[PDB]
């Protein structure tokens, strides 16, 4: 019935150091119903365009 | 200061994983197991078709169209990406539908790209057809003395907007 | 299951048949009088079904009759001229009748039959289109049927034979039809976008007795009456949803986002305000206290006139009835269901099949970082040059173009070859000449 | 962690990646004989603690495990 | 006796996945990956002629059998463009006693997905014929006074003044024999008819025409009563004969562990708590998770 | 059964094609029936329809070559010509991403027709900029001045030319002798002149015809329709002003406090944009354009967790997507929810119906991937994403900042180049280009970078520090 004992002590920095930055996670932006509908609009003629 | 402050839901997320952290760890490892697994996949079908612009054989191609109407400029920056190496024999191919776009030379060869300079080629894509459709045009750059690409790239070529 | 229509007794309702508003009718047609409804549904290919459900079930469909013509916007009222029990009637486009649903039992539960008598019926000289059913004027323990026409005509029957019949002013499309009681009003939505109250006795003696320019010609008109304090009539648009005085000016109108197919105010909770559910075509009901959203569900079909109905000792359960053929009673989803990835011990990764998948890629990947014959042939004579090329593998898409010099001019540039079989040869000519 | 993610085999390699990869630190070696004792060996467990106490020192709580898992063994 | 179409069953055994006599196989594809279940393991899917089939391909014991008697929605999802070919993928909804699955099928190789198609058709076929082996009260059986008949089905026996013994004074009605399914209706009222088909039929007895029903469409005795017994056990001997002809290959009328818990289509969730009347809103709702409400459940 | 009355009941329920179908047949029958010939009518002009309230474009020549604001230089706080770049992505100069893209998003506009058209098409637009924003019946055949006479076939013929031939020459020839009939007293049509007038550029005279509409009778369109044209004019406080007065009308209209909430993030003030979101979240819960914009604002603001609610609700539903999954992903990774993190990403590389939306995902999981460590899965899904959509800056920036993370800086420079290339407005390509340079010397493009950096996020530290530096170099 021993706990494993864990360091209260973190890694703490003492310098900032230039570090080149990442691009930051990126939510898509979701659609209105009027933009989809045009977008299938558009499609829709393309297709036909093609079925022909 | 501006230290940030936990509603109801954070309390009861970390009772959740409190109480049931050893599923979440198994089935996080797995589906980062299967993230592997998909991503390997999929670079290799990648490296198959040769579609990445990016790809030893340094060089680095992305492709810009400019303007509406039915004469488009596509401009491809081209870029040698090492430390002093320059590339002699490349020569660019594009694959387009030749009943939607007119290219009027398709294929030509690329000057001696010297490393850390951003060379713009470009050309003019004409649209033919007289109902707006937009297809891709695909372009691969190549050896001369081999018939794989080196690399390639896509480019979804706009609406007409013609006459 | 938050947000869903949870089921209840459900079912498909025949074989790719057809049905739109006015089918689903739910009420008491077998006048027991104990308050549970039954379901019925008769579609335009011509069968008359009615069922009480239970909580599939083989004894559910009380009946399946056939009539030959169509069915159009089956109801339930006293379309009889001398008891006060509910009957069922059936619009043709070319016919009215009246039945009767007697059921006799049996000792057994499967034991007891369901008998339609044709109490009347009545040839329709016009083509019906849709009808309402009221006690018209101040009338009580009676309900006439005033049915429309496709062609702008509503002919009026007092429960036995033909009342009357006045032409509406200037309509083209019909509309919905319905009656108010508290005003004794016939109101419609003509197809000039106009939705118009006639006093009954007005039409009687044949006008307008009001009318209001909505933005839109109206899919359903629903004038509601389990209210007495301060009466409206519902009118559904296909882009808004008014809510109208008995005046008739709007009370209150929402600007809907989607396409709403059905509607229905069924009882009210607070004081002087209307509970509404109404049906997208998105597959989804949405529950307003007359403005304001109180609850949504997801429906599994597109909703065609829904009702609210106690079937079975459960009040409220909603009846929706699809126009291709489906059929569900269900009740709301209240559930929050905790979003969390499930326990499954059993379903283990494999790890051997998976890796050596992975090897292979990954093999790939670490590798790699580490067909045809073309001939051109000059004659010796604008000299005419011809390309042969041959393939080894079976190649697609083939395109050959040939480049020579700015002065130079050739008298064709593109060649373009789709799939060729193995081994097979390719010959292209064309002609070269100085131009400058 | 791993130790409390019902994975003791990751446990060890990775205590063992540990004990091989640190010098100056007698935590590690600690806990891995904790792990040891808790597993029923008791046996390198002991090895573990000569390790420790080989490497040796101002943790309360590292303090009592040290003797706790020395008396015991 | 018959599960392939009325349940959904994980890990199912090498046999249960064989053809039944009456089933029989219609389209195949391999290389069809399973999801909703993230084992990312590839496998083979069988639309056959009762039940959809799905085998790991690489470990067998592992797979998915659907009835189609038990399946709600069936939508096929074309996504991921340009970067490879147009893939699909197939979505199915389930509910098998009250609890909802959703199973997902991915074709991996873009090169082969017409089967996506063939399966909704087929499911149709299922549907549009249930007539053939389900049990049905007071349906619209007849015609002007004939019967009328589905598609592989004719009348063997046609015999006037039958009885029903479960009923009091509307019996005596027509009595159609066919070789899928046996009809009565009631000659007087002739909406009173019963179409038991021979799949739900358990024993045809005598105690007087007795058939008993498959516990499917429970325990539901039948009785009928004709006219001298002479045709009456020429009838009985003639309805097993047929019985046992049928049962030797059945027909089916279709023209042409863990494992569940990973395949929830609501999401940890096996219920249906109560329906009980809500003040609230006036509707029948599922009752309430103790301590829960509905205006709190409902804000953000 | 019968054709007419099959074919209403078509229309009815929305079919669109069957309709036509059972018309057209009713019309070679009969050369003399017009109730057909309206419903004909109708269904081909549904089923293109869409509402004119939310369809505002305008595109390139209206940015630049028209101006109608009164004011040219107007104080800032009343004109439309939060979290900082260092933690929400952003588009222009600044303008941070939006949740709900809808096609009336201007999203910042150019200076000049050049700068315009040597940009990305739609970086300014949902859609693509464009310079500009057999037959059933011809329409210079039949004499507008005898359908007028008839209200109950002009108002669907004025439907029909509007909406599906989009003629609003004759559209507005059609209205203007239609309201001459009805004596100027039906908003209907006063509404469809205004709209005429308003897609053919003029919106004082669309403005006329709307307040004239409201006076005849309140609704819900023609307010929204002013607000349009106010927002055409560039007056939000004409606008605002106008939709509490609609407000006063209609108590609690989800469209009028959705337009309130639009004017005030495009004027940038999200303290009062969440305030008349979360009205619109009292009044609908459903409401999928604040409940996203809620979320995003949540998660950028360092609240993950509630906008992994916020957008589980739109989850529940049903709405089913390529962006609500990947969004769905990135909450549940950074809220610390492991278990639903990466099935999330995977349905959503299943419902992604592009090129750019998969390269998006790709570029999320190659986030999810770096955030684990094992830097090079993040390599090959930012190499994906570079695969799937060659024109992604943010993949090249990271796929050079992990290249500098392993050594090969020639790499990271041309990496760095492309990604400032196809994206000057952002800020980290700039940055990490300076920062190498100067780390390897070559101060000139070290100030060239920097001071980019500084046009791209102004507020921003170590540019600061990096401009101090180098400008004291220098002397």
């Amino acid at each position: 019935m021993f706990r494993e004992v864990l360091p209260k002590q973190g890694q703490l920095y003492v310098e900032d150091i230039t570090t080149m930055v990442l691009c930051k996670p990126k939510l898509l932006p979701l659609k209105s119903l009027t933009l989809e509908k045009l977008e299938k609009m558009q499609q829709a003629a393309q297709d036909t365009i093609h079925q022909q | 200061l501006n230290v940030p402050r936990k509603t109801r839901l954070y309390v009861d997320q970390t009772l959740r994983e409190r109480e049931a952290g050893t599923a979440m760890h198994r089935t996080f490892q797995a589906d980062l197991y299967l993230l592997r697994l998909r991503a390997a996949r999929a670079y290799v079908q990648a490296l198959e078709s040769s579609l990445s612009p990016v790809s030893r054989e340094p060089l680095k191609l992305h492709a810009v169209v400019q303007g509406l109407g039915p004469t488009f400029k596509l401009t491809l920056h081209l870029q040698n990406t090492s430390t002093a190496r320059p590339i002699l024999g490349l020569v660019v191919c594009f694959l387009y539908n030749e009943v939607l776009y007119a290219l009027p030379r398709a294929f030509f060869k690329v000057p001696l790209l010297v490393p850390g300079l951003n060379y713009p080629l470009e050309t003019f894509v004409k649209s033919l057809s007289d109902k707006g459709i937009s297809d891709i045009i695909k372009v691969l750059v190549l050896r001369e003395g081999q018939s794989t690409p080196l690399l390639s790239a896509h480019i979804n070529m706009p609406m007409s907007e013609g006459l | 299951s938050l947000f869903k229509a949870r089921d209840w007794w459900s079912t498909v309702l025949g074989d790719k048949e057809e049905f739109d508003q006015g089918c689903l009718c739910l009420a008491d047609v077998d006048n027991t009088g104990n308050g549970q409804d039954k379901i019925i549904v008769g579609s335009f290919m011509g069968y008359l079904r009615i069922f009480n459900p239970h909580p599939a079930q083989a004894e559910d469909l009380l009946l399946e009759v056939h009539l030959r013509d169509p069915i159009l916007q089956v109801e339930v009222g006293k379309f009889v001229s001398g008891t006060e029990m509910l009957h069922l009637a059936v619009l043709h486009s070319r016919k009215l009748c009246v039945y009767s649903v007697s059921g006799t039992l049996g000792n057994v539960e499967h034991g007891n039959q369901y008998q339609i008598k044709l109490m009347y019926e009545h040839n329709l000289q016009r083509t019906a289109c849709n009808m309402t059913y009221g006690s018209f004027g101040g009338v009580k323990g009676r309900d006439l049927i005033c049915i429309q026409s496709v062609d702008g005509m509503l002919m009026v029957f007092e429960q036995e034979s033909y009342a009357f019949g006045r032409f509406l002013p200037g309509s083209l499309l019909p509309g919905p039809l319905a009656y108010s009681s508290r005003t004794d009003s016939f109101i419609t939505v003509s197809s000039c976008h106009q939705v118009e109250s006639y006093k009954y006795q007005v039409l009687a003696f044949a006008v307008v007795d009001w009318t209001l320019n909505i933005g839109e010609q109206a899919i359903d008109i629903c004038i509601v009456s389990f209210i007495q304090s301060a009466s409206s009539v519902f009118v559904l648009g296909e882009r808004n949803f008014f809510c109208l005085k008995d005046n008739g000016q709007i009370q209150f109108m929402k600007k809907l986002d989607y396409s709403p197919s059905c509607f229905l105010p069924y009882c009210s909770v607070s004081e002087g305000t209307i509970n509404t559910l109404i049906g997208n075509h998105n597959n989804m009901l949405h529950i307003y206290q007359d403005v304001t959203l109180k609850w949504a569900t997801q429906l599994p079909h597109v909703p065609v006139a829904v009702r609210v109905g106690c079937l079975h000792d459960l009040k409220g359960v909603i009846v929706t009835l699809s126009d291709d053929g489906h059929l569900q009673c269900s009740y709301l989803g209240t559930d929050p269901s905790l979003f969390q990835a499930p326990k499954v011990e059993s379903r283990e990764l494999n790890y051997d099949e998976l890796d050596m998948e992975l090897k292979e890629l990954q093999k790939v990947i670490k590798n790699v970082n580490k067909d045809l014959k073309v001939s051109a042939m000059v004659s010796p004579n604008s000299v005419t040059v011809k390309v042969t090329l041959k393939n080894r593998v079976a190649l697609q898409k083939i395109k050959l173009s040939i480049y020579v010099q700015p002065p130079l001019v050739l008298t064709g540039d593109q060649f373009t070859f789709e799939f060729m079989a193995p081994e097979m040869t390719r010959t292209v000519g064309f002609s070269v000449y100085l131009k400058g | 962690a791993l130790t409390n993610l019902e994975d003791s085999e990751n446990a060890k390699r990775a205590y063992e990646e540990a004990v091989r990869l640190d010098k100056c630190n007698p935590l590690v070696n600690l806990n891995y004989a904790v792990l040891l004792y808790n597993q029923g060996e008791k046996r390198d467990a002991l090895a573990q603690y000569q390790e420790m106490e080989k490497k040796v020192s101002s943790s309360l709580e590292f303090d009592p495990e040290m003797v706790e898992v020395a008396q015991k063994l | 006796a018959l599960w392939e179409d009325r349940d959904v069953r994980f890990d199912v055994s090498s046999q249960q996945m064989k053809t039944r006599p009456g089933e029989v196989l219609i389209d195949c594809l391999d290389s069809v990956e399973d999801t909703k279940g993230n084992n990312g393991d590839r496998g083979r899917l069988l639309v056959t002629n009762l039940r959809i089939v799905w085998h790991s391909l690489a470990l067998p014991r592992v797979n998915l059998s659907i009835g189609y008697n038990c399946i709600l929605n069936i939508t096929t999802r074309t996504a991921n463009s340009k970067l490879r070919g147009q893939t699909e993928a197939l979505y199915v909804l389930t509910k098998c006693n009250s609890t909802r699955f959703e199973f997902i099928f991915t074709n991996l190789v873009p090169g082969s997905p017409r089967l996506y198609t063939s399966l909704i058709a087929v499911h149709r076929a299922y549907e549009t014929s249930k007539m053939y082996r389900d049990f049905k009260l007071r349906s619209a059986l007849i015609q002007n006074k004939q019967l009328r008949l589905l598609p592989q089905e004719n009348v063997y026996n046609k015999i006037n003044g039958v009885w029903n013994l479960s009923s009091d004074q509307g019996n005596l009605g027509t009595f159609f024999i066919t070789n899928v399914r046996i009809v009565w209706h009631a000659n007087m009222n002739d909406s009173f008819n019963v179409s038991i088909p021979y799949l739900q039929i358990r024993s045809v007895k005598i105690r007087a025409l007795v058939i008993e029903s498959s516990q499917q469409s429970g325990g539901y005795v039948l009785g009928f009563k004709i006219d001298p017994v002479e045709k009456l056990q020429e009838s009985v001997k003639e309805i097993n004969s047929l019985h046992k002809v049928y049962s030797a290959n059945p027909i089916f009328g279709v023209d042409y562990t863990d494992a569940f818990v990973a395949y929830f289509a609501d999401g940890n969730k096996q219920q249906d708590r109560e329906p009980v009347f809500s003040e609230e809103l006036g509707l029948a709702i599922e009752k309430l998770k103790d301590g829960f409400t509905l205006q709190g459940l409902w804000e953000v | 059964m019968e054709p007419l009355l099959l074919a209403w009941s078509y229309f009815r329920r929305r079919r669109f094609q069957l309709c036509a179908d059972l018309c057209t047949q009713m019309l070679e029958k009969s050369p003399c029936d017009q109730a057909a010939w309206i419903l004909k009518a109708r269904a081909l002009t549904e089923m293109v329809y869409v509402d004119e309230i939310d369809v505002d474009e305008e595109g390139i020549a209206e940015m630049i070559l028209d101006e109608n604001a009164i004011a040219q230089v107007p104080r800032p706080g009343t004109s439309l010509k939060g979290p900082s770049p260092a933690v929400r992505p952003v588009t222009q100069a600044g303008r941070p991403i939006t949740g709900f893209l809808r096609p009336s998003t201007q999203s910042g506009r150019p200076g000049t027709i050049e700068q315009a058209i040597k940009t990305p098409r739609t970086a300014y637009t949902a859609r693509p900029i464009a310079s500009s924003s057999g037959p059933f019946i011809n329409l210079s055949r039949l004499n507008l001045a005898k359908y007028a006479q008839k209200p109950k076939l002009a108002k669907a013929l004025f439907e029909y030319i509007f909406h599906h031939e989009n003629d609003v020459k004759t559209a507005l020839d059609l209205a203007a002798l239609s309201t001459e009939h009805s004596q100027y007293k039906d908003w209907w049509w006063k509404v469809q002149i205004g709209k005429c007038y308003y897609r053919l550029g003029l919106y004082r005279e669309a403005e006329k015809q709307f307040k004239s509409a409201l006076k005849q009778q309140e609704m819900v369109d023609t307010f929204l329709y002013l607000a349009k044209v106010y927002i055409s004019l560039d007056q939000p406080l004409t606008a605002l002003n106008l939709f509490k007065q609609g407000l006063d009308k209609f108590p609690g209209e989800v469209t009028l406090l959705c337009g309130i909430a639009r004017i005030y993030e495009e004027m940038n003030n999200i303290s009062s944009a969440t305030e008349y979101y979360k009205e619109v979240l009292k009044q609908d819960n459903t409401h999928v354009e604040a409940i996203a914009c809620i979320g995003s604002n949540h998660f950028y603001t360092d609240q993950p967790e509630v906008a992994l609610r916020f957008y589980r609700r739109l989850l529940q539903m049903g709405v089913y997507n390529c962006q609500l999954f990947n969004n769905l992903g990135l909450c549940c990774f950074y809220a610390q929810q492991y278990d639903m993190t990466l099935t999330s990403f995977e349905r959503a590389l299943s419902l992604a119906e592009n090129e750019e939306e998969v390269a998006d995902v790709w570029y999320n999981l190659g986030h999810v991937a770096v955030g684990t460590g094992d830097t090079n899965l993040a390599h090959q899904c930012f190499r994906l994403a570079l695969v799937s959509n060659n024109q992604h800056a943010e993949a090249y920036n990271n796929l050079a900042v992990l290249e500098m993370r392993r050594g090969h800086v020639e790499q990271a420079k041309a990496l760095l180049q492309t990604a400032s290339s196809l994206a000057p407005h952002m800020y980290e390509p700039h940055f990490n280009f300076a920062t190498i340079s100067d780390k390897i010397g070559d101060l000139q493009r070290s100030y060239a970078a920097a001071k980019k950096s500084e046009a791209a996020f102004p507020d921003h530290v170590d540019t600061q520090h990096l401009i101090k530096q180098l400008e004291q170099h220098f002397a």
